[PDB]
C-alpha cells in the first residue's frame, strides 16, 4: 500500500554488478520488515553496506546479512536481542522470495535469504517479509559463483545498500 | 538436506 | 610462572567485577551472569562458568575470572585455545568425552530442530570414524586428529 | 554406557570378508549383504573392489544399446536413497523372478550413494541376463565431484574404491531397446541422431563431454510446453540443466516413426507423482514419452511419491510407493566436532565479550 | 532500642518472573478521579486506566452505562448525521485496537464518528469498550455516534462472553445496565441526506425510510421481522452474479434473517433517493469490500466496513475506518495492536491448570505401579 | 497409622525394580529411566512432594507415604492439598507469582508466550487473593477450586 | 489410491443421529491415517467404540477420540506413546476436513476434530489426514449440540465405528 | 481464540 523498498548493490571482490530492489511487507509484517530496512539505511551503526553473502546454494538462496563473524553463526537485531517469529503469512511463492533466516524457533536475528526456486518446505519454519520487485537478472547471477557446499569462490559482497519510496 | 541455518547447517 | 595477564590488564578487569557483583560477595553467581541483555540468549553460558571453575562450586571468583579470560587474550596458543574448546564437549572433565555427554553439549546448541533418535545417530557415527584406538570415547589427541585444520583459534579472541 | 537413546541401532564394526560376500561359485549372497548395508555396515576394502570390479568387467562385455525382452520392471532415478531402493524392490518383485531395468542416477544427492552401487553391482553378477542397468548423467566424475559421492567414497572407503566406481561408471550401456517398442535412455534425444545406428556406433568407455551425442542422451529434457507448441523448432538449448539440448513433440513423434518406436521411456527429471505421461502419439494413442522417477521425498524435502514401471502382458503397469525411514547424515559427512566447533567458537565469545559491556 | 541494620541487596526483589510486563491496578476509580465538577467525563483519564486492565468502581461503572443510556434514549431510530464523518464498523471486544482507530481516524474532540455495531463479544475487553465510547457520548452527544449491532441483545452476550466478562469484571448489575443501554441503542443512521448506515443490512419488511422511523425499538431483538433484519441480513454471496434473481432468500449461514441481492439494493436506492448503504457484520479481509458500482453513478452500491483487525486473534486481517468529506470516500486501513492475555472464558489458571494436572500425575503413577 | 500389607508388598517389589544402586534412595536418573515418564511435565514435581524430608531424593517411608494420598481409600481434603503443592514449591504454605509461573511453563511449555503466561498469571492473583498479600493460600485456593470435581480423578490401582 | 475409508455411527443420549464416513489419506499421512483406522477398528484392545465428542464448537469445529479420560486430557496412540507430526503436506481447506489434536509439536495421540468451516490458521500446526466423504450433514446436525466452550447439551457418542469397503 | 489442544485450551 505504502510499503517500504530498500535496494542491494552486488559486488564481487570489489567491482560492481548491478542492484536487486526489495518490495518488503510491512502490511503483512511490521517488526521484520522493519528489521530489514533498519540494517538497509544503516541507521543503528551496523548495516548491510560491507556485508558478506556466506552461504550460495544453486537452485535454492542466497543467504546474506551476517557482518559480526561472517561465517554465519553470528548477527543482531534492531531489537537489541534476537526477536520472534512475527507470522507465517507468506509463503515461499518461488523465485525472488526474501525470508528471515532462524537457529529455530522464535531466534529471529539478522540473518536473511533470498529464493531462486520454489521452497515450500521452509513454509512454517521461516518468516517471509520481502520479494524482488526489479532487478532478477542480477540475483541469476550471484547464483552461478557458488556451490554444493554453499562455499563461495569468488567471495560475494554488498557495498551499497540505502532506501527509495 | 535443503535449510537455511544460522550456525548449525543442518542436512 | 605460567600465567599471562600483566599490570594494567587485571586492573582493568577488577573494575569490571565489582559492577557485576549484585551482593558484592567477591563471587559471581549463574544468576548474576544471566541478568545481562546477550547473555539469556547464548546456549554455552552455564559452560563458560563449570570450565571457567578450579574449584566447581557454581561461582566464578576473581582468581578464575583471571585465568579464565587468560586464554582469551592474543598471546594465547594453539595447544590452548582448542584443550579450552575440548573441554566444552566434556561436562565432567574425565578428560574423555563418552558417548552421551557429547549428546548433551549439542542438543544445548541443537535441541528439538534435530530429532533425538537423528542427533545419536550421527554421534555413533563421530565417535567411529575418528576414535582409531577404539576406546568409546574421544581424547585430545583424537579430537585434534579431526579439527585442528579447520584453525578456529584464530578468532577466540577477546580483548583486555 | 553413557548412551542416551538406547534403542536406535548401533553401526556394527565388523567389515564383511571375502567368505561372508561370496561362494565358492563366485555367486555373491544378496541377502546377506542386503541385511548388513541396511545396519549402515560397511566391507572389507577389497571385497568391496570386488563386487565393483567382477560387476565392472561384465558390464563392459555388454553393448551400447542393450536388447531387452518382456516381462521388465522399469526404474528410475534412485539417487543414493537406498532404503527406498529396498521398497523398490518390493512393489516390483524379487531379483530372481523379475526382469530389471534402471535408467541411471544411483548416486549423489542422497547420502548413500555407495550402498546403492554396490548392492545392484552385487545384483548384476548373480543375475546378469536379469538384472540391467543403464547410465544416468551423475554416474561422471566432474557431477561427483561437484556433488556428494567423492566425499561418500574418501569417508566410507578410500579414493580408490571411487576410481573402481569411476571405471564401472564408463562401462555402463546408454539406451536400452525393450521388446522392440521402446526406445530407453536416461535424458532423451539428440540432433545429431537421427536412427537407432547413430547410438550403436559411439564410442562409450569415456567421460561425457560438455556437448555430443552421449551427452545428449544423459542429459536432454522434453520443453515445458510439451505439447503446446507455439514456437516450433524441434531442438532448442536445455537453459535448466545448461549444457544440452531440448526436446518438442514433433522432434519426438518423427523419431518414434523413423525407427518404428511406441514410446521413449526416461527419467532425469523430479516428477510430483513419480512419473508423467505426456502428448500421445496420434498415430498408436499411446502417449509418446513417460517418465519414471524411483527416489521418494527426494532430497527429504519435496514430499514426491516414486514410481516404477512394469510392462506385462501388453500392459504397462505404473506401480507408485511412498518413503521408507532413513540414517540421518549431515552435510558433506562430517562429523559433529567439524559442524559444532565454530558455533562454539562464537557462542563462548559473544558471551564474554557481553561480559565486558557492564564496564 | 532502634539501630539501623544492614539488609540483603539480593533479598530485595520479588518473585514474579516477567517484571518487565505491567501488573494491572488494584485502585478503583472513583465518581471524583473519573467525573468533572460539570458533570463531564474525563476521558483523558479513563483509557490511561482502561489500558492498563483497570477497573473503575461498581458504582461509577453504572453511572457511565446510565448515563449514557439515557442520551442514547432520547435519540431517533433513525439519526440524521452530516459530514465529516468518520464512520467505524465492527470492535467485538478488542479494546486497544479501538484505541489505533481513534488514531488513524482522528480524536473524538474535533472528528465526527458513526459506529455501525458489535462492540461486544469474542475479545475479551469488551466491557473496557463500552465503558469507554459511553464516556464519549456523555461528552460529545451529537460528534460521536453508536448504533446497534446483533451481538447487542441478551441473546448473543449469554451464549458468548460478555456476561461472563461483566461478572468476572464487575457484576452481573452492570450485565443489566448494559442490557438496557443496548435496547436504547438506534437501528440505523441517514449521513449527509446521501447514505443509509445499518449494521446487517436491508429487510423485505423495510421500503422506504418512513419504516424505520415508525418501527418499535426499546426491546431484545426478535427471531423473525425488520428490526432484525436491519441487524442480521447478509448480502447473497454472490453480488452482481445472481443468475436466477430473487430478492431476499432465506439467510443459511446466520440460520436466521434472509440474503440481500443488487436488484433488492438498487430498487431501495430510487425509491429512496439514496447514494449507497454502509453495513458492517461480515468479517472483510482488507477491513472493507466495495461490492458492485451501480453504473448510474459509478459508486459502490455497498460498502461493509470492518475495524476489527486479526479478528479472534487469529484471521490476520486489516481493519478499516472510513472517513468522507468533500465528496470522496476515504478508506484508511490498519493493522493489529498488541493486548494482553486472557484464559477462554475468563478463567483462572486453577480451573485451567487442574484436569491436566491431575491427569499428567495419574499418568506418572500409574505407569510407574503398571511397569511390572 | 498404617494401611494393608497387600497392596505395600506390590509397592515394595515395584520400588526394588526402580531401585538400581539398590540405596533406596532414587535420583533424577533413578525416575528418569521409564519411556513414560522422560517426556512428561510434572515428574520434577511429583519427586518433591513425595520428599517429606528434602534431601533431593525419595526412599521408601515416603514413596509409600505420596502414593497414599492418591489411594482408592482417599478423601477430597487429602487429595487437593496435594494438588495445592504442585504450585507452592517451597512448601511455605503460599504460593507465589513466580511458583505459579515456573508451575504453569512446565505445563504448557512453549505454546504460550512468557509475557501472555504472566499475564494470566497476575489476573488469577487479583482476583483470587481476598487478603491482598500478592500470594494464595489453601483457603483461597479452595475458594477458586472446592466447586469442580477434580478428587474423583486422582485415583491409581495398587 | 487404495486409501481406506472408516465409519463413525454418532448417538444424541444414545439415540442414532446419523453415520459420518471419512477417507483417510494414507497415500500422504501412512502413519498418522493408520492410527485412525486401527482405533476405528479396534483390534489393538482399545479405540473410538463409545467414546464421546467433548468439545463441539458451532461454527469451528467437533473435537473427540478422548477414550481414556473423555473430557480433553487424555487418550492414547497404537503406537504406545505419543507419536510425532509426520509431515504438514494438507491443509486445512474447509469443511469436512478431519485433523489431528496436540499439546503442542510431536505430541500426537488419539484426539481429533472435524472442521465445520474453513480453519487457515491451523496449517503448520497440525496434521490432516482426512475428509469428510459422506455424512457432514450428520456433522452439521452434531453442532446443534454444542456451546461456545464446547461442552455439549447432551452427550453425543461414537455409538458404532469400524472400516468400510 | 480458535484452538484445538489436549490438555491446556488456550484462547
Ligand atoms: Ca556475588
Ligand atoms: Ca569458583
Ligand atoms: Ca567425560
Ligand atoms: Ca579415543
Ligand atoms: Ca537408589
Ligand atoms: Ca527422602
Ligand atoms: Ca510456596
Ligand atoms: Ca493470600
Ligand atoms: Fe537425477
Ligand atoms: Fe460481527
Ligand atoms: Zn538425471
Ligand atoms: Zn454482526
Amino acid at each position: 500500500m505504502v510499503n517500504p523498498t530498500v535496494f542491494f548493490d552486488i559486488a564481487v571482490d570489489g567491482e560492481p554488478l548491478g542492484r536487486v530492489s526489495f518490495e518488503l511487507f510491512a502490511d503483512k509484517v511490521p517488526k521484520t520488515a522493519e528489521n530489514f530496512r533498519a540494517l538497509s539505511t544503516g541507521e543503528k551503526g551496523f548495516g548491510y553496506k560491507g556485508s558478506c553473502f556466506h552461504r550460495i546454494i544453486p537452485g535454492f538462496m542466497c543467504q546474506g546479512g551476517d557482518f559480526t563473524r561472517h561465517n554465519g553463526t553470528g548477527g543482531k537485531s534492531i531489537y537489541g536481542e534476537k526477536f520472534e517469529d512475527e507470522n507465517f503469512i507468506l509463503k515461499h511463492t518461488g523465485p525472488g522470495i526474501l525470508s528471515m533466516a532462524n537457529a529455530g524457533p522464535n531466534t529471529n536475528g539478522s540473518q536473511f535469504f533470498i529464493c531462486t526456486a520454489k521452497t515450500e518446505w521452509l513454509d512454517g519454519k521461516h518468516v517471509v517479509f520481502g520479494k524482488v520487485k526489479e532487478g532478477m537478472n542480477i540475483v541469476e547471477a550471484m547464483e552461478r559463483f557458488g556451490s554444493r557446499n554453499g562455499k563461495t569462490s569468488k567471495k560475494i559482497t554488498i557495498a551499497d545498500c540505502g532506501q527509495l519510496e | 538436506x535443503l535449510l537455511v541455518t544460522a550456525g548449525l547447517v543442518l542436512a | 610462572m605460567c600465567s599471562h595477564f600483566d599490570a594494567d590488564e587485571i586492573k582493568r578487569l577488577g573494575k569490571r567485577f565489582k559492577k557485576l557483583d549484585l551482593d558484592n560477595s567477591g563471587s559471581l553467581s549463574v544468576e548474576e551472569f544471566m541478568s545481562l541483555p546477550e547473555l539469556q540468549q547464548n546456549p554455552l553460558v552455564q559452560r563458560v562458568i563449570d570450565i571457567f571453575d578450579t574449584d566447581g562450586n557454581g561461582e566464578v571468583d576473581f582468581k578464575e575470572f583471571i585465568e579464565g579470560v587468560s586464554q582469551f587474550s592474543v598471546k594465547g596458543d594453539k595447544e590452548q585455545k582448542l584443550r579450552f574448546a575440548f573441554r566444552i564437549y566434556d561436562m565432567d572433565k574425565d578428560g574423555y568425552i563418552s558417548n552421551g555427554e557429547l549428546f548433551q553439549v549439542l542438543k544445548m546448541m541443537v535441541g528439538n530442530n534435530l530429532k533425538d533418535t537423528q542427533l545419536q545417530q550421527i554421534v555413533d557415527k563421530t565417535i567411529i570414524n575418528a576414535d582409531k584406538d577404539g576406546d568409546g570415547r574421544i581424547s585430545f589427541e583424537e579430537f585434534c586428529a579431526v579439527v585442528g585444520g579447520l584453525d578456529i583459534h584464530k578468532k577466540m579472541v577477546v580483548d583486555v | 554406557t553413557d548412551r542416551v537413546v538406547k534403542a536406535v541401532p548401533f553401526p556394527p564394526s565388523h567389515r564383511l570378508t571375502a567368505k561372508e560376500v561370496f561362494d565358492n561359485d563366485g555367486k555373491p549372497r544378496v541377502d546377506i549383504l542386503k541385511a548388513h548395508l541396511m545396519k549402515e555396515g560397511r566391507l572389507e576394502e577389497s571385497v568391496a573392489l570386488r563386487i565393483i570390479t567382477e560387476g565392472a568387467s561384465i558390464l563392459r562385455q555388454e553393448k551400447n544399446l542393450l536388447d531387452i525382452d518382456a516381462p521388465v520392471t522399469v526404474c528410475g532415478d534412485i539417487h543414493g536413497q537406498f532404503f527406498d531402493l529396498m521398497k523398490l524392490f518390493e512393489v516390483g518383485g524379487s531379483p530372481a523372478n523379475t526382469r530389471y531395468l534402471f535408467l541411471g542416477d544411483y548416486v549423489d544427492r542422497g547420502y548413500f550413494s555407495i550402498e546403492c552401487v554396490l548392492y545392484l553391482w552385487a545384483l548384476k553378477i548373480l543375475y546378469p541376463k536379469t538384472l540391467f542397468l543403464l547410465r544416468g548423467n551423475h554416474e561422471c566424475r566432474h557431477l561427483t565431484e561437484y556433488f556428494t559421492f567423492k566425499q561418500e567414497c574418501k569417508i566410507k572407503y578410500s579414493e580408490r574404491v571411487y576410481d573402481a566406481c569411476m571405471d564401472a561408471f564408463d562401462c555402463l550401456p546408454l539406451a536400452a531397446l525393450m521388446n522392440q517398442q521402446f526406445l530407453c535412455v536416461h535424458g532423451g534425444l539428440s540432433p545429431e541422431i537421427n536412427t537407432l545406428d547413430d547410438i550403436r556406433k559411439l564410442d562409450r568407455f569415456k567421460e561425457p563431454p560438455a556437448y555430443g551425442p552421449m551427452c545428449d542422451i544423459l542429459w536432454s529434457d522434453p520443453l515445458e510446453d510439451f505439447g503446446n507448441e507455439k514456437t516450433q523448432e524441434h531442438f532448442t538449448h536445455n537453459t535448466v540443466r545448461g549444457c544440452s539440448y531440448f526436446y518438442s513433440y514433433p522432434a519426438v513423434c518423427e523419431f518414434l516413426q523413423h525407427n518404428n518406436l511406441l514410446s521413449i521411456l526416461r527419467a532425469h527429471e523430479a516428477q510430483d507423482a513419480g512419473y508423467r505421461m505426456y502428448r500421445k502419439s496420434q498415430t498408436t494413442g499411446f502417449p509418446s514419452l513417460i517418465t519414471i522417477f524411483s527416489a521418494p521425498n527426494y532430497l527429504d524435502v519435496y514430499n514426491n511419491k516414486a514410481a516404477v514401471l512394469k510392462y506385462e502382458n501388453n500392459v504397462m503397469n505404473i506401480r507408485q510407493f511412498n518413503c521408507s525411514p532413513h540414517p540421518y547424515w549431515l552435510p558433506n559427512f562430517m562429523d559433529v566436532f567439524t559442524w559444532s566447533l565454530p558455533f562454539v567458537g562464537e557462542k563462548v565469545t559473544e558471551m564474554l565479550v557481553n561480559v565486558l559491556n557492564i564496564c
